[PDB]
């Protein structure tokens, strides 16, 4: 994904428009079960994993089966998936929130 | 296993045995072998209480002892062959050999040894007499170490060499005998550098190393291969030997040869695929080049125009050089280029006719060739020519005068030309002209068409005919015509039309391909090859 | 000059190999980079009435897949190219079996010849191509995406999964400077591969009329 | 864009009608965008 | 070197004879395509 945006988005500009906030949804799950960013967390990383896996799939926008529905929805959803991937992360799910 | 350690004065396991087979107390004479004259140091036989009552026997620390001192022992002395001066290094490491020797039977030792004798550049002459007697040591020899080998021994450098070319034939012979028949990939399709790349060349090139001895030993080799048994693919391994080494900028090597020059430009036409005016004069003035009383240059450059690769060049060139003299309308006498064209050509095919007959000399062509029977092609291209207009305008003629046959069935040069005159046609997918020389293609001179190279060009320009080989009369006289007389008694020719037909099986004519499959039934007497070729065709037609 | 013209027919004969790649034809790796030291080599680099003359570099070339399809790229001397100079141009092309061909003007070529070379289409498609614009590869600007020519099956597929006439399709002009790169005639679609900065990389379809 | 050394990638032209001319539509289209998106933010205003 | 001889044998002179005949045949399709 890394390859893929530093050719989408040459001259390194980092600033997108995206439909989800991720970061104030992570805020805001904190502050709302009181995760206490001090002591260790209950959360099994292949959980995260496979949980954007499957929550990847449920956000279509091309609807359809044939390869060339397939690749449109694969298209269309490109920019979002590497977003969500890069931040609901194992490694940040664990040391970051 | 423990010999060779006697001569310095470091007694065996088998002085040893020997004496403490008459010993009565073992203790003290293995203490004082180990300590007397072992590591003369106070810190070892201090060390072997502690290693002892570790656990660990001493065995294990002593052999790693020996084993690390000897791998930095040879560290130390591929420095030093690198430090320092020269001679003096080379004197040192000499000393150094000369006292290896002794212990050079020594298989936990034989490393030193060898690794030593790489360190020198030119071992004496009595230790490399020593070490080729045996054949482990002969085989650990370094590059250097068997260049030296070779360099003075002519029969094992070739009994070396036969092996790397026995798989070159077999490899060439495999390709022309493959039963992938397109013109997309061939025998020729591949370009000279990859073939020189290739294991064979590459590997000759490493034997031979940077010796020109060698190198010249080999081409002698390769020489009397062709010459006895009349294979021309070692022309071709020497061509593409030499031009490697060339370009692997060994320029003592290019100018030993006397036909670098040559061969780098007909390396240059192989790779163009293209002997163009500027260089077919080069190669012309290449010709020239030879002085007398050297003549054997000249029996070289035949050798290296003989390769399939060159000789196939240079007729696909004069070939289309004669379409090109047909398209402006230009007499054959009236073309100097197209007698250099023959003239290369000439000296290609006569390689080993002059190698064999020992006259290095230009053999004499006639004029009858040029003047007679080349007109008869110019007349059926012109015919070509009359036919498409006709067409275009508001019955092909395939009449074919005596003349051209006669000169088909009874000179080489112009059977090799009608040949690829066919070979052209056919990859015009032009069934007429196809059917208007065959009669021509029945009988020719030499047997060359029944080559192996001619039959697989043929089946490879034939297999884009696959829509015309629908039709039964087609390939019914296609075939007995050419190639029926000689499939029963040439096992080559019998071979291609079943891999032609293997390839193309689905379009032939239910009548016609019966006919295929009973006329070419695999013989008893001869090769496995036919009956895989008829038994994959059964296989898959069902 | 001699030097300056030579580096135009290496630059033009590198466009012409590039383009023969991009239209699917076997063109292998070497000669789609030689440098300018080997051109000189091959052909002779002394252009001015010497050995690399045009009409000797002409180039043949066949398809990937079926040996049966090749085209040639000729080259003109005569600046303003006519009826006969194409006319022995095509009984060149018709001894061998193929129908496609393509020409290296120097200069507007003659509206006669023109009518002429249109006339004979069906039969032998064949197009010219002037020596200016092709002394730079178009599809390598930043400007321009990705072209991509279907096939009539996915092209199908496409009219059939969203279910539209071909009619209603973005379309392309066939003298476009991209579409007559790509040798593509009226009725044919080109596929655009484009990166986009909302979704990551759109594709669409453009139709030749 | 045919001089030596000179970079046939980036050297645009600023101008339409040439870009479309000698650049094919979907270069025209991208040009277009670029020089719509150049004056609307350029006195900072942004517009989706 | 080759002693080649200036007189036409039967295949020169079959071969010129063709010569004119597909000029003449060119001719021809050239008034008739040219109209």
């Amino acid at each position: 994904d890394r390859e893929v945006l530093r050719v989408i988005f040459p001259t390194g500009d980092s600033k997108v428009v995206l439909p989800c906030n991720l970061l104030r949804m992570i805020w805001n799950a904190q502050k709302i079960f009181h995760i206490n960013p001090r002591l260790p967390s209950d959360l099994h990383p292949i959980k995260v994993v496979e949980g954007v896996k499957e929550l990847s799939k449920k956000l279509v926008i091309v609807n359809g089966d044939d390869p060339l529905s397939r690749q449109a929805q694969e298209n269309a959803t490109l920019l979002f998936n590497i977003h969500l991937r890069s931040t609901l992360c194992s490694r940040r799910m664990a040391e970051e929130f | 296993m423990f010999a060779g350690l006697q001569d310095l004065g470091v007694a065996n396991g088998e002085d040893l045995k020997e004496t403490l087979t008459n010993c009565t107390e073992p203790l003290k004479a293995i203490e004082q072998f180990q300590t007397e004259n072992g590591v003369l140091l106070p810190s070892l036989q201090s060390a072997l209480p502690f290693l002892d009552l570790h656990g660990t026997p001493r065995l294990e620390f002593h052999q790693s002892v020996f084993d690390e001192l000897r791998d930095k022992l040879l560290e130390r002395v591929s420095a030093i062959a690198s430090e320092g001066k020269a001679e003096e290094r080379y004197k040192k490491l000499e000393d150094l050999l000369e006292k290896s020797f002794s212990l050079v039977k020594m298989p936990s030792l034989q490393p030193v040894v060898m690794c030593v004798m790489k360190h020198l550049p030119k071992v004496p002459e009595k230790k490399l007499k020593l070490v080729m007697a045996d054949k482990e040591l002969y085989r650990a020899c370094a590059v250097e170490v068997k260049r030296q080998i070779w360099q003075d021994n002519q029969a094992l450098f070739g009994d070396e060499v036969s092996p790397l070319l026995k798989q070159y034939i077999l490899e060439k012979e495999s390709a022309l005998f493959s039963t992938e028949l397109s013109v997309l990939h061939n025998f020729f399709s591949p370009s000279p550098k990859t073939r020189r790349q290739g294991e064979v060349v590459q590997r000759l090139t490493r034997m031979v190393g940077k010796n020109v001895k060698l190198y010249d030993m080999v081409l002698q080799f390769l020489r009397t291969l062709f010459l006895r048994t009349r294979n021309v693919h070692y022309c071709t391994l020497r061509a593409e030997l030499l031009m490697s080494l060339h370009d692997l900028d060994v320029g003592e090597i290019c100018t030993v040869d006397p036909c670098h020059k040559f061969t780098w430009c007909l390396d240059a036409c192989i790779r163009e695929r293209f002997v163009d005016s500027k260089r077919a004069r080069e190669l012309q003035g290449f010709l020239d080049g030879v002085k007398k009383g050297q003549e054997q240059v000249l029996g070289d450059l035949s050798m290296i125009l003989c390769d399939p690769f060159a000789i196939n060049t240079l007729a696909l060139s004069t070939v289309r050089h004669l379409q090109e003299l047909v398209g402006q309308e230009t007499l054959p006498r009236d073309s100097p280029d197209l007698l250099l064209l023959l003239r290369l050509l000439a000296l290609g095919q006569g390689a080993w006719d002059m190698i064999d007959s020992q006259v290095f000399k230009e053999p004499k062509m006639e004029v009858e060739l040029i003047t007679r029977f080349l007109p008869m092609l110019m007349s059926f291209l012109v015919d070509d020519y009359t036919f498409n207009v006709d067409q275009k305008l508001p019955s092909y003629p395939n009449t074919l005068p005596e003349s051209f046959t006669k000169f088909l069935q009874e000179q080489r040069m112009a059977c090799e030309v009608g040949l690829y005159y066919v070979l052209h046609i056919t990859k015009q997918r032009n069934k007429n002209a196809l059917l208007r020389l065959l009669p021509g293609l029945v009988e020719t001179f030499g047997d060359l068409a029944f080559g192996d190279i001619f039959l697989h060009l043929l089946t490879g320009n034939l297999a884009l005919l696959a829509d015309e080989f629908a039709l039964e009369d087609f390939c019914s006289s296609l075939f007995d015509g050419f190639f029926l007389t000689a499939s029963p008694r040439k096992e080559n020719v019998h071979r291609h039309a079943l891999r032609l037909l293997i390839h193309l099986h689905p379009r032939v004519a239910p009548s016609k391909l019966e006919a295929l499959q009973k006329a070419l039934e695999p013989t008893g007497q001869s090769g496995e090859a036919v009956k895989e070729l008829y038994s994959q065709l059964g296989e898959k037609l069902e | 000059d001699d030097e300056e013209e030579t580096y135009r027919l290496w630059k033009i004969r590198k466009t012409i190999m590039q383009l023969c790649h991009d239209r699917g034809y076997l063109v292998t790796q070497d000669e789609l980079d030689q440098t300018l030291e080997e051109f000189k080599a091959q052909f002779g680099d002394k252009p001015s009435e010497g050995r690399p003359r045009r009409t000797d570099l002409t180039v043949l070339v066949a398809h990937n897949d079926d040996p049966t399809d090749q085209m040639f790229v000729f080259f003109p001397e005569e600046p303003k190219v006519g009826i006969k100079t194409i006319k022995v141009y095509c009984q060149r092309m018709q001894e061998e079996n193929i129908t496609r061909a393509l020409i290296v003007v120097q200069q507007g070529m003659t509206p006669s010849a023109k009518q002429s070379l249109v006339d004979m289409a069906p039969k032998y498609i064949l197009e010219q191509f002037l020596q200016q614009e092709l002394l730079i590869n178009i599809t390598e600007h930043e400007l321009v995406p990705e072209h991509v020519v279907m096939t009539k099956e996915e092209v199908t597929e496409l009219l059939a999964r969203y279910k539209l006439r071909e009619n209603q399709l973005p379309r392309i002009q066939a003298g476009d400077p991209v579409a007559r790169y790509f040798g593509i005639k009226r009725g044919q679609v080109v596929k655009i591969i484009r990166p986009s900065e909302t979704a990551g990389r759109y594709i669409t379809y453009r139709l030749v009329q | 864009l045919s001089e030596k050394d000179v970079d046939p990638v980036r050297t645009t032209s600023n101008d339409i009608v040439e870009i479309f001319t000698v650049l094919g539509i979907e270069a025209v289209r991208k040009a277009l965008e670029r020089e719509l998106y150049h004056v609307i933010s350029f006195d900072g205003s942004y517009v989706n | 070197m080759l002693v080649i001889p200036p007189g036409l044998s039967e295949e020169e002179e079959a071969l010129q004879k063709k010569f004119n005949k597909l000029k003449k045949k060119k001719k021809a399709l050239l008034a008739l395509k040219k109209q």
